[PDB]
């Protein structure tokens, strides 16, 4: 589990650091990622490899990792920086862990479309689909991330570029099944025996890395995010 | 350099009689001998490989014998539809195949598929490119060879493209060196034969054939006479294309 | 004391020519100060997996000598370099012990080790009768007999033991060339000549 401060504040022009504490099996052993989620939008990859920055990210964001801890520096706060920032890493227990999120408050083309959500009774079934366009589908790994209404991000499953290695979260182990079809550029997720805790907003994320995060533990990162689908488990 | 001569030119035998075919080897093609059956209008079908092993799918009446400078094909059954031409192929020089003249045998007296496109009437000094689309097997782990048969004459090898594992180089026969070019495209599983500066002697039906399996880790645990060895290692012939060149 | 005798990691990581996986080059690193922080300055690494040790604590441990093994493989075969793994590379090209103490570094080299017409200069042994022992190199190029008859040169049942990768830039990730460096830390009874920086 990654520990983040619950909140953070800063006036425009200042710099604010967001801390992230982890264990020796997730941070230090592997690399750390940072994600920004504006209210009502999908998360955005800000930092990978603990210090690297994608092309469409301003120079105001810088990453640092010292031992088993990491931090995110945002120099020159703007009104557009008010969002939720998450700390992500790969744990040696074969699961992706998020930091819970830190809410920052200031004082003063590749596309992924998802479908298959709906309302089901507790214990039913549902299959989500994700169509990919604009990139080589077999060269990038795919992730599934769900987010409860008004809560943090939670990783569900991942499948490698060749579809050989698949990992699932402990909460959905034995109930969810992930699969990909390179011939039609589709990502599937079979959900069986749903609980009330499975009510969330499921995201379809593209990884910049090909192999699973346990092999390429130094470059993984959810680069492209799609518009999620709402599932509801209600009686 | 090695010359293969078949003793009987035309053999006339009624159904139910025994047939014996001979093949002389200039020099020793020890156990590097194959026998093919070609019915008129079809591709040659492999009967005996290694001069003793029968192909998986032919009756037990086809008995291959001989080792060294003399080889014998024996057909000793009812012989109901064995009316075809039988050729003697040697593979001592692995890339360079040489066939016999052929023996006429008159009657009175799966998803692994190769499809070939192109080939038509062409002026002498022009050019023509043939294609060989593969299916049913992994294209890239195999080599590809090209053969041609002039109308009324025997078989001869044209070229040979190696797999990606062994450099992918090309070798050609002395009659087609500098004129023909063989390409390979593993992404779409197709083989090409770029023919340039044609002549009237190039009028023939061109075939493409699967060659040595590059994945020898599978061939180690397989018996040479087994059905798996023939399915993985041996040849696959496709329907040829007629290339007519004249004024 | 002033930091002197920096271990030459640039000659291994920033080398122009990398060896094949069947003839992986072993470089002995001894009697020098090893700053394991300069590794991240060479190239953006794709994989950094340390076995038996912690990557952040590498600057605190003293060792007698360090061996650096460098070779080239494809993307799908980078999973085979690990203690207790199977595959053609992990069994017949380069095998690590089960008690391996070190770190494996891999990064994509599609921009250097790949040619437009195919780079057939990198070879790998596909199969051998007996699996390799830990830290064993087989350079013999005798013709492998796949059939039941003795071989007399390249033929139908004969096989050259080394096969080429044929790296092309249009190949997807997994078949693209990857340069892998493996570090082995040895703790003998001799004085530990390879130590970390002291501040």
């Amino acid at each position: 589990v990654l520990t983040q401060p619950p909140s953070a504040s800063g006036t425009p022009g200042q710099r604010v650091t967001i801390s992230c504490s982890g264990s020796s099996s997730n941070i230090g052993s592997n690399t750390v990622n940072w994600y920004q989620q504006l209210p009502g939008t999908a998360p955005k990859l800000l930092i990978y490899s603990n210090n690297q920055r994608p092309s469409g990210v301003p120079d105001r964001f810088s990453g640092s990792k010292s031992g088993t801890s990491a931090s995110l520096a945002i120099s020159g706060l703007q009104s557009e920086d008010e969002a939720d920032y998450y700390c992500a890493a790969w744990d040696d227990s074969l699961n992706w862990v998020f930091g819970g999120g830190t809410k920052l408050t200031v004082l003063g083309e590749v596309q992924l479309v998802e479908s298959g959500g709906g309302v089901v009774q507790p214990g039913g079934s549902l299959r989500l689909s994700c169509a990919a366009s604009g990139f080589r589908f077999d060269d990038h790994a795919m992730h599934w991330v769900r987010q409860a209404p008004g809560k943090g991000l939670e990783w569900v499953s991942v499948i490698s570029g060749d579809g050989g290695s698949t990992y699932y979260a402990d909460s959905v182990k034995g109930r969810f099944s992930i699969s990909r079809d390179d011939s039609k550029n589709s990502l599937y997720l079979q959900m069986n025996s749903l609980r009330t805790e499975d009510t969330a907003l499921y995201y379809c994320a593209k990884d910049r890395s090909y192999g699973p995060p346990d092999v390429f533990n130094y470059e993984y990162g959810m680069d492209v995010w799609g518009q999620g689908t709402t599932v509801t488990v209600s009686s | 350099e090695i010359v293969l001569t078949q003793s009987p030119a035309t053999l006339s035998l009624s159904p139910g009689e025994r047939a014996t075919l001979s093949c002389r080897a200039s020099q020793s093609v020890s156990s590097y001998l194959a026998w093919y059956q070609q019915k008129p209008g079809q591709a040659p079908r492999l009967l005996i490989y290694d001069a003793s092993n029968r192909a998986t799918g032919i009756p037990a009446r086809f008995s291959g014998s001989g080792s060294g400078t003399d080889f014998t094909l024996t057909i000793s059954s009812l012989e109901p539809e064995d009316f075809a031409v039988y050729y003697c192929q040697q593979r001592s020089n692995w890339p360079q195949y040489t066939f016999g003249q052929g023996t006429k045998l008159e009657i009175k007296g799966s998803e692994v598929q190769l499809v070939e496109s192109g080939g038509g009437l062409v002026k002498p000094g022009r050019s023509l490119r043939l294609s060989c689309t593969a299916s049913g097997f992994t294209f890239g782990d195999y080599a590809m060879s090209w053969f041609r048969q002039a109308p009324g004459k025997g078989l001869e090898w044209v070229g040979f493209i190696r797999s990606k594992a062994y450099g992918g180089t090309t070798e050609y026969a002395a009659s087609v060196k500098g004129r023909f070019t063989i390409s390979r495209d593993d992404s779409k599983s197709i083989a090409y034969l770029q023919m340039n500066s044609l002549k009237t002697e190039d009028t023939a039906v061109y075939y493409c054939t699967r060659d040595r399996y590059a994945r020898y880790d599978i061939l180690t645990g397989l018996s040479p006479a087994g059905a798996d060895y023939f399915y993985y290692a041996m040849d696959v012939w496709g329907q040829g294309t007629t290339v007519t060149v004249s004024s | 004391p002033n930091v002197t005798n920096l271990c030459p990691f640039h000659e291994v990581f920033n080398a122009t020519r990398f060896a094949s996986v069947y003839a992986w080059n072993r470089t002995r690193i001894s009697n020098c100060v090893a700053d394991y922080s300069v590794l991240y300055n060479f190239a953006p690494f794709f994989a950094f997996k340390c076995y038996g040790v912690s990557p952040t604590k590498l600057n605190d441990l003293c060792f007698t000598n360090v061996y650096a093994d460098s070779f080239v493989i494809k993307g799908n075969e980078v999973s085979q370099i690990a203690p207790g793994q199977t595959g053609n590379i992990a069994d017949y090209n380069y095998k690590l012990p089960d008690d391996f103490t070190g770190c494996v570094i891999a990064w994509n080299s599609n921009k250097l080790d790949s040619k437009h017409s195919g780079n057939y200069d990198y070879w790998y042994r596909l199969f051998r009768k007996s699996k390799l022992k830990p830290f064993e190199r087989d350079i013999s190029t005798e013709i492998y007999q796949a059939g039941n008859k003795p071989c007399k040169g390249k033929g139908p049942n004969c096989y050259f033991p080394l096969q080429s990768y044929g790296f092309r830039p249009t190949y997807g990730v997994g078949h693209q060339p990857y340069r892998v460096v493996v570090l082995s830390f040895e703790l003998l009874h001799a004085p530990a000549t390879v130590c970390g920086p002291k501040k």
